[PDB]
């Protein structure tokens, strides 16, 4: 029994790769790149939107902490979803059909999420574009590998992965063009205020729309259509590609040889169907994990998890030590004044990075006046008079006022730390969050520019690694690449300015890519056709909840010392590179 | 039935009651020139109010069962100074046996003591912090209920706040002579405010208590937010009960500028004082007398005035357009000369038609006694706009819960302490 079915599906392999190389590679092969790659720029522009806009999201949606956490780490858990459940489905119902729902569930949540005034609608929102964008890169793998013959399959694959860092850079233009115009402040609806990061929110989604009107002058794969016993459309869209080589070539005349394929023999109403499909999911999840794959996809889950975690970690962390060196250095320029003593004048000015001390104010007036962290400590104000104050990250601790009155002033509760008021009067607050909300200015151009060098540096791989993939091998470059990470990880103490933590994400990020090609090709190549997209999908999965789990950890050892990061990701990649070397070697086979 | 009832008459203090007690009083006891009948006692000495009773009269029994019944007005507490800083006001306490009224910080408590010492108490206790208060600094009608064999009991205008058995106690003295003046208080500026004291030899049950809060209410005469009467040619600052945390505003002057609740009202704070909300935000709504041929300043039910907005220090004069779009139509404040037939004749009404006390509400009627309605706010494109309807009229008839007709006046009084 067992034994037959090996035979039938070794025959389909065989002939199907003696067909494909009938059809040839040319003007087909590159169309579908080009589709597929659209495909791939969506998940690689989705993976920056909630960064980009979390600086003006905070202040306009009023995000507490605790919440702009998880909005970092909710495309992660909807990928994590997604991936599972489109790759699962993409073997029952097929590659190009599952890609169109998927990209079309991005594509709408995005668009809704663009408008969505609240936090926990943006987090379900942004939750469901997640899970819509998940399935992307197994089908898409899945998907273009069932066109390749055996001779260029490294290669031609390999070039896939320039996709996703247009993506990046396209992300990082955008924001770049769209985010620093404060000034648009669209009104529709009185209760309602349009910014300029709701327009970066649609752009981003602008890709997926384009995914999904390329993606439908394209036909399924002849393989999906074998395995599932339909033989009649697989024969279609191999003529299909055969005529299309051909006739780009300058040959319009040849027949299409093959006349008959190889099939495999195939042995209220709502929920049958659901339960069926569950079923039949499960299955090929189960199968996965069978005695003929238990080994691969062991190595497997290692490798992938063990790449994401160390990569996720190290891509929030340079961002993070940024912020935290130029902090330090922020807070080492601030001035101090220790005591002053003043009578009845009238002050008008803005302070930036001050703390006045030991201060005693009698009667004095303070109108229109900006504070940019400024904190006065045991100070005491009497008969005093706040008019057309507007504070950021300013605190009166161990204050005392009397007689004095807060007119027009956004000087909440919340900046009075353990301070004690008498005879005093709030009178015509300004609007504000009832807790702080910080304030991020001109340094988000450097933020926008760090991200544009960390996917340039990611371009010099890509190219050697689609030149080298077929010459070397998967294992090799997997390995070659995954030791060079942890070199990479080991030199990262040598930095502690923001021009080293530069450099460094450049280097990084230059040398990881390679590996991560490799082990998109390795995982496509290492599973039979009919489980390609679920265990492929059920990877990425895990590489989504890696990606969580490793952002957490590398977050918070930002500040406390530069060991944890550097010993997590060397280990993580060791072991990742260990495993890798155990993987079977699949160059020069026919996809089987 | 009454025993001591101490009342106002011609430059002095008279007792009602057949009985002749002798009255006392010091030289730096003050009265209001409205209502004169309310006696202000500051911190001192001599600010001293003595009544004696006869030896016929003074309690000596252990099962006389007696209450008590006054108006109280307390100013707001506006320092620590005031902490745990329990000051008397009345003493009948005399061998350390007696009834003793007294005042601590948002309490007011009976106190009985019998010939052994045993000390019973009730308290009354009203916050501080609250937005608005329906105690501080307002007046409150305080009695006082002791039944021998059952229990003590307090109530506040006329509800029960507080009960503690007495059964416990023996027999209670009490002093020949009875006592008003502050006793115990650290503060030097702290002063109250007393009126119409009535003593009974029974125990009163809650209709006959709810009886003489009426009656002394003064039902027939309106009261401004804090207890007293409403007098014209004086600003006033307009509260909505029903949306207390907004304060009339104008935005334009003339019919194209509609008055509205604007928000929310700010604050006063002395960190774990008071954290009050500001009475003094908006605009003044002075009153003008139109029709009313009383001579006195007084504003009495059923008054026919005219009501002026203070904007700028200027005033102006409340008027609508009687021929407009629908029944809660927009009011408006225009310069004074330019009415002309505007609807502008506002009737004063505080007690409803069976005669049951409530707040004060104003009534907008034409020219031709036609009724607009009654003034209050509706929300027009999320702004609470003034308007005058027969809508709270056709809910009164209908005794539904009229939703806007309640009006409050507050002066600016040394008792609150803002800062305008
Ligand atoms: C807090 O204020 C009250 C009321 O004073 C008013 O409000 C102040 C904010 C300020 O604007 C004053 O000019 C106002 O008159 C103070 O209590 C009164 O103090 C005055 C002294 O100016 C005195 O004449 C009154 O008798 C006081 N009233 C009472 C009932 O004590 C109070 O002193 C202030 N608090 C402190 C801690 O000083
Ligand atoms: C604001 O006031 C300061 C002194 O309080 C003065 O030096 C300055 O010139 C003022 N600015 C303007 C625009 O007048
Ligand atoms: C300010 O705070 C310190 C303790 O935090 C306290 O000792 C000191 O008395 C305060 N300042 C003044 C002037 O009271
Ligand atoms: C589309 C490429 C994708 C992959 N699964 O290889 N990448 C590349 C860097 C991080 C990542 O997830």
């Amino acid at each position: 029994g067992e034994a037959q079915r090996r035979k039938e599906r070794e025959e389909l392999a065989q002939q199907y790769e003696a067909i494909l190389r009938e059809c040839g590679h040319g003007r087909f092969q590159w169309t579908l790149y080009f589709v597929l790659g659209l495909a791939l720029m969506a998940d690689g522009v989705e993976v920056f939107v909630v960064g980009f806009v979390l600086p003006s999201a905070e202040k306009d949606m009023c995000l507490s902490d605790s919440n702009k956490g998880m909005l970092g780490l909710i495309v992660y858990l909807g990928m994590m979803v997604g991936a599972f459940l489109w790759g699962g489905l993409a073997d029952r119902l097929g590659r190009r059909q599952c890609l169109l729902i998927s990209l079309s569930v991005n594509s709408v949540f995005a668009f809704f999420s663009s408008f969505v005034q609240g936090y926990g609608t943006f987090l379900f929102c942004r939750l469901l574009s997640g899970v819509g964008i998940g399935g992307s890169i197994p089908i898409v793998f899945s998907y273009f590998s069932e066109f390749l013959a055996q001779e260029k399959r490294g290669e031609h694959l390999s070039w896939l992965c320039m996709f996703w860092m247009i993506g990046g850079v396209y992300a990082a233009a955008m924001a770049w063009a769209i985010i620093p115009h404060y000034g648009w402040s669209f009104q529709m609806g009185s209760a309602y205020q349009f910014h300029s990061w709701r327009v970066f929110v649609l752009v981003c989604a602008f890709p997926s729309v384009f995914a999904i009107g390329a993606l439908t002058t394209q036909p399924e794969s002849p393989r999906f259509f074998l395995e599932n016993g339909k033989h009649d459309e697989a024969w279609m869209v191999l003529k299909q590609v055969h005529d299309t080589n051909m006739r780009a070539k300058g040959h319009p005349e040849r027949v299409f040889s093959v006349t008959h394929i190889k099939t495999i023999h195939q042995e209220q109403r709502w929920g049958v169907r659901a339960l069926s499909l569950g079923g039949q999911v499960w299955g090929n999840f189960l199968s996965c994990f069978g005695p003929e794959y238990r080994r691969i996809t062991l190595m497997m889950m290692g490798v992938w998890f063990t790449m994401s975690f160390s990569y996720y970690g190290l891509t929030v962390w340079f961002p993070d030590m940024i912020r935290h060196l130029q902090a330090v250095d922020y807070a080492s320029r601030t001035k101090v004044f220790p005591g002053e003593r003043v009578e009845h004048v009238t002050f008008n000015f803005t302070l930036e990075n001050q703390i006045h001390r030991g201060g005693q104010y009698f009667n004095d007036k303070f109108i229109g006046l900006r504070l940019k962290s400024v904190s006065f400590e045991d100070s005491l104000f009497e008969e005093c008079y706040f008019e057309d104050v507007t504070s950021s990250n300013t605190f009166f601790r161990n204050c005392t006022f009397i007689n004095t009155v807060f007119y027009n002033t956004d000087l909440f509760e919340y900046k009075f730390v353990n301070s004690r008021l008498i005879n005093s009067t709030f009178l015509h607050n300004k609007e504000g969050c009832p807790l702080d909300v910080t304030g991020t200015g001109e340094g988000a151009y450097m933020v926008y520019f760090v991200s544009f060098l960390g996917t340039l540096a990611v371009l010099p791989g890509n190219i050697v690694s689609a030149l080298l993939m077929d010459k070397i091998g998967r294992l090799r470059m997997l390995a070659g690449s995954s030791v060079m990470s942890c070199v990479s990880c080991f030199f990262l103490s040598f930095g502690n300015s923001e021009s080293a933590m530069i450099a460094l994400l450049c280097l990084f990020g230059g040398v990881s890519i390679a590996s991560w090609n490799a082990l998109d090709v390795l995982t496509v190549e290492l599973y039979p056709s009919d489980k390609r997209t679920t265990a492929f999908g059920f990877l990425n999965a895990l590489c989504k909840l890696a990606a969580v789990l490793g952002i957490s950890i590398f977050t918070s050892f930002v500040g406390i010392t530069k060991a944890a990061p550097i010993l997590f990701a060397s280990a993580a990649l060791a072991l990742g590179s260990s495993l890798a070397l155990k993987l079977p070697e699949t160059r020069g086979q026919v996809l089987q | 039935t009454s025993i001591l009832s101490i009342v106002y008459k011609k430059d002095d203090l008279i007792d009602l009651s057949r009985y002749g007690a002798k009255i006392n009083i010091g030289d730096r006891v003050y009265y209001d020139s409205i209502d004169k009948n309310q006696i202000k006692l500051i911190n001192l000495e001599s600010s001293t109010i003595e009544v004696i009773l006869k030896n016929a009269i003074v309690y000596n029994s252990m099962y006389e069962n007696f209450s008590t019944s006054f108006w109280i007005k307390i100013p707001k507490y506006f320092s620590k100074i005031n902490l745990n800083n329990e000051y008397t006001i009345i003493n009948c306490i005399e061998n350390n046996s007696g009834w003793k009224v007294s005042l601590n910080y948002g309490e007011i408590i009976w106190t009985l003591q019998d010939n052994k010492q045993n000390i019973q108490r009730v308290v009354f206790k009203y916050s501080q912090m609250v937005n608005i208060s329906d105690y501080i600094n307002r007046w409150i009608f305080v009695t006082i209920t002791n039944n021998r064999l059952t229990k003590s009991k307090i109530y506040i205008n006329g509800r029960l706040i507080d009960q503690k058995p007495i059964s416990n106690l023996g027999n209670i003295h009490a002093s020949n002579k009875i006592m008003f003046k502050l006793d115990g208080c650290r503060d030097p500026r702290r002063y109250i405010m007393i009126k119409y004291f009535n003593l009974f030899d029974k125990e009163l049950n809650e209709k006959e208590i709810k009886d003489l809060y009426d009656s002394q209410s003064n039902s027939g005469i309106l009261k401004d937010f804090w207890g007293n009467y409403l007098q014209y040619d004086k600003p006033y600052y307009m509260l909505n009960l029903f949306d207390p945390n907004k304060y009339v505003d104008v935005n334009n002057i003339g019919i194209r500028g509609y008055m509205y609740l604007k928000g929310p009202r700010g604050s006063v704070v002395t960190t774990n004082i008071y954290l009050n909300s500001t009475l003094y935000e908006g605009t003044k709504f002075i009153i003008k007398k139109y029709a009313s041929g009383n001579e006195d300043n007084i504003v009495r039910n059923n008054d026919r005035v005219y009501i002026n907005v203070v904007v700028k220090n200027k005033e102006y004069r409340l008027a609508t357009n009687a021929s407009q779009a629908g029944v809660e139509k927009i009011l408006s404040a225009l310069e004074i000369p330019d009415v002309g037939n505007l609807s502008q004749v506002v009737v004063m009404k505080s007690k409803d038609d069976q005669g049951i006390r409530n707040k004060c509400k104003m009534n907008l009627q034409d020219n031709n006694g036609n009724d607009i309605g009654f003034i209050g706010f509706h929300l027009y494109d999320n702004i609470a706009k003034l308007v005058a309807s027969n809508w709270y009229n056709r809910q009164v008839g209908k005794a539904s819960r009229t939703f806007g007709c309640s009006w409050e006046f507050i002066p600016v009084d040394d008792g609150w302490g803002e800062s305008s």
